[PDB]
DNA sequence: TTTTTTTTTTT
């Protein structure tokens, strides 16, 4: 097609990239911003290096739903990490990770393809090289202005190892500095450091809500554009905390359709975590995965109710009241119908945490004979997931999600560190393809 | 405790009480270093937390993202109840010889280091400097022939340990002081804290800076944003009284 | 100095 016929910055990234396979073995990361066209000329690339015939690629993504649009806009198929390298979790009480299985020597993948390169973990870093032969290639995308995994373990600078110079030379893409578009200009003062501020093309750009009553103003601007509209797809509020997404689907639930309800029949959500079908097998189950963690899901039946809990070394069974909603798959993925138990009371919730930690208190020191009964642990502990509604996601899990217009909420962000702070902007501007508003 | 650290602290009473009697250290080099004087800003905000030193206290307001901070919105009268949160605390240091402990008769005839704080540093002023026509002339705790011991005496008025009632005592001579070895056995008991002096202090100022924006955001002088931090707490109060108007 | 006085978020 085009070929070999873009800016400076795409046309030397290519160069390199070639280099790193053609000269020595060498590994690289990106720093494409948005609006920067690294995912237009990651096209040519795949058709470039098609009439070398390397097979040696593998198309990662590191969420599902990267991977689902990648494939989707794209046409070839592309696997999840957690197949790609059979990470297998390891049942202990105190802690629990998935772990690979074996070192493989991935001789058949000559080169090594890596999307979100910022999100992968340094604990996890130092595991996977040895992992990687040294024939492999690793090309790698993502942002320094992306936003960085969180470790309860370890706060500290924490910059992806991919993003520290002592791990291979790299080269940061050029941006089309000028353009015709109000919010990117203004997303190139977030990435420089600027404060937001409201500019407007046409009556379509950033627009900034202020005063005292800004927030009820803004939230009559709020409902104004949103109205009753049951499509919400391209309209995502994103907030940090989940305890302001709670009070907000409690408020917002009632607005939409006129009932006051928790939770309504008919609602879509999205996994929190994956779906695994779990079945009782020697070691790990590696267990099948159903619906996957970000996907959609559309409710069929919603009912809450309760059920007894029993644990063998505890007498009797323990009630615990919860949403028994069924859902379906919602989107392009394999078509399945299930029901699903949930509890969604803190009153319930902190009953929930409890019953773990007498189970906790009793099965960690178990010596009345036998072994330990834990398959009556995760088989009560799998039973119940975390999912929530489509409206609100924290600007974690609103990543990714390219979404027309986005309305932000910032108060909450100060107990967040500065850095984060501009990687949150950075992924929560890029959520609006279309338009933005600000508060 | 404190001990542990190697400073000693005083067994609070249920009232918080405590009296204990000590006697000082002089200078542990020759002409150099009698005492110390520690600046270290201290606050919490956002459940983060900031215990550590200050530059300025060699003079250097500029090595610090806490000092400057404040020069650039003059946090003084711009936001006081804000500067008091953050303001640099002036800690003082100094060697100890304890007397008696009847809190913790342990302690007693032991030398600690210790840091308190400045109104005994006015009072220790008051006492080191005496005129000549009030008979008595000025005198130095620590001189082995006319120094003093001092006995320290605390209740709490409020939540804040008051000290209004301390008052110190005639000079005195210290037994043993002619033999070596005693003052040996004691001279190792004394610590030389321009050690704590030298350069110790974080040169890396960017490093600073980079703690305190994980331990807080917005307050950017040429971004402005601090305005938003001030907008930010009417949001949350504005959050609460919308919930009700479901 | 009376004391590291708040967040969730990944498989
Ligand atoms: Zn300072």
């Amino acid at each position: 097609m085009t070929f070999d016929d873009l800016t400076e910055g795409q046309k030397n990234a290519f160069n390199i990239v070639m280099k790193a396979i053609k000269e020595k073995k060498h590994h690289v990361t990106i720093n494409g911003p948005a609006g920067t066209g690294a995912t237009t000329l990651t096209k040519f690339i795949i058709e470039a290096l098609i009439s070398t015939g390397e097979t040696g690629i593998i198309l990662a993504a590191p969420t599902h739903a990267a991977k689902k649009i990648l494939s989707k806009l794209s046409g070839k198929e592309a696997s999840t990490i957690h197949s790609i390298l059979k990470i297998n979790p390891v049942t202990y009480e105190e802690n629990v990770l998935f772990e690979q299985k074996e070192v493989p020597d991935l001789a058949k993948c000559r080169v090594l393809i890596c999307d979100e390169v910022s999100m992968y973990d340094r604990k996890l870093f130092k595991i996977l090289l040895s992992t990687i032969p040294p024939w492999c290639t690793i090309i790698g995308i993502g942002d320094n202005k992306q936003i960085r995994p969180v470790d309860p373990g370890e706060n500290t600078a924490y910059i992806s190892p991919f993003f520290t110079h002592k791990d291979f030379y790299q080269c940061e893409l050029t941006e089309v500095k000028r353009s015709n578009a109000p919010i990117i200009d203004v997303a190139t003062d977030v990435r420089n450091g600027k404060w937001i501020y409201d500019k407007v093309v046409d009556g379509h750009g950033v627009r900034g809500f202020t005063g005292d009553t800004a927030l009820r103003d803004f939230m009559v601007n709020y409902f104004s554009i949103v109205k009753s509209l049951d499509d919400l797809f391209e309209n995502r509020v994103m907030a940090f905390t989940n305890k302001s997404v709670d009070k907000l689907n409690s408020i917002i639930r009632k607005k939409i359709f006129e009932t006051d309800k928790d939770f309504i029949v008919g609602e879509i959500i999205v996994m929190q975590e994956p779906l695994f079908k779990t079945y009782k097998i020697d070691g790990k189950p590696v267990s099948e995965i159903i619906f996957n963690n970000g996907q959609l899901v559309r409710i069929i039946e919603a009912e809450y109710t309760s059920t007894f809990v029993k644990a063998r070394g505890v007498p009797g069974e323990y009630l615990i009241r919860h949403w028994d909603l069924t859902v379906e798959t919602y989107g392009d993925d394999e078509y399945y119908r299930e029901k699903i138990k949930i509890i969604s009371s803190d009153e319930e919730l902190y009953k929930f945490n409890l019953f773990l930690g007498k189970t906790a208190e009793t099965y960690k020191n178990w010596n009345k004979g036998g072994k330990a009964p834990w398959s009556d642990f995760w088989d009560a502990k799998s039973q119940f997931s975390k999912v929530k509604a489509l409206p609100a996601s924290t600007f974690h899990k609103a990543q990714g999600m390219s979404v027309d217009r986005a309305f932000i909420y910032t108060p909450c962000i100060h107990y967040a560190d500065v850095e984060l702070a501009q990687q949150l902007l950075y992924v929560g501007v890029t959520r609006g393809r279309y338009d933005v508003f600000y508060v | 405790s404190s001990e542990d650290k190697g400073e000693w602290k005083l067994k609070l009473d249920n009232a918080g009480n405590g009296q204990a009697v000590i006697r000082f250290l002089p200078s542990k080099n020759d002409e150099q270093a009698p005492f110390a004087i520690l600046v270290n800003h201290g606050f919490k905000k956002n459940g983060k937390w900031y215990i550590e030193t200050c530059s300025s206290t060699h003079g250097d307001y500029d090595s610090c993202p806490v000092c400057q901070y404040i020069s650039k919105n003059d946090l003084y009268n711009t936001d006081n109840k804000e500067y008091s949160l953050v303001k640099r605390k002036t800690s003082y240091w100094a060697n100890i010889l304890v007397v008696k402990d009847p809190a913790a008769p342990e302690n007693e005839g032991k030398v600690f280091k210790y840091r308190f704080g400045k109104k005994i540093w006015d009072k220790i002023n008051a006492m080191i400097a005496v005129d000549v026509e009030m008979g008595e002339t000025p005198v130095d705790v620590t001189c082995p022939w006319e120094g003093a011991n001092f006995v320290l005496k605390v209740k709490q008025v409020s939540g804040f340990s008051n000290y209004d009632e301390s008052k110190f005592l005639n000079q005195s001579a210290i037994p043993n002081i002619d033999d070596e070895s005693f003052q040996k056995e004691l001279f190792e008991q004394m610590v030389d804290l321009s050690e704590m002096t030298s350069k110790d202090k974080f040169k890396s100022f960017e490093e600073l800076n980079t703690k305190f924006g994980q331990v807080m955001g917005t307050a950017v002088m040429g971004g402005a944003a601090a305005t938003a931090a001030k907008k930010a707490d009417k949001v949350a109060d504005d959050l609460d009284a919308f919930n009700v108007d479901d």
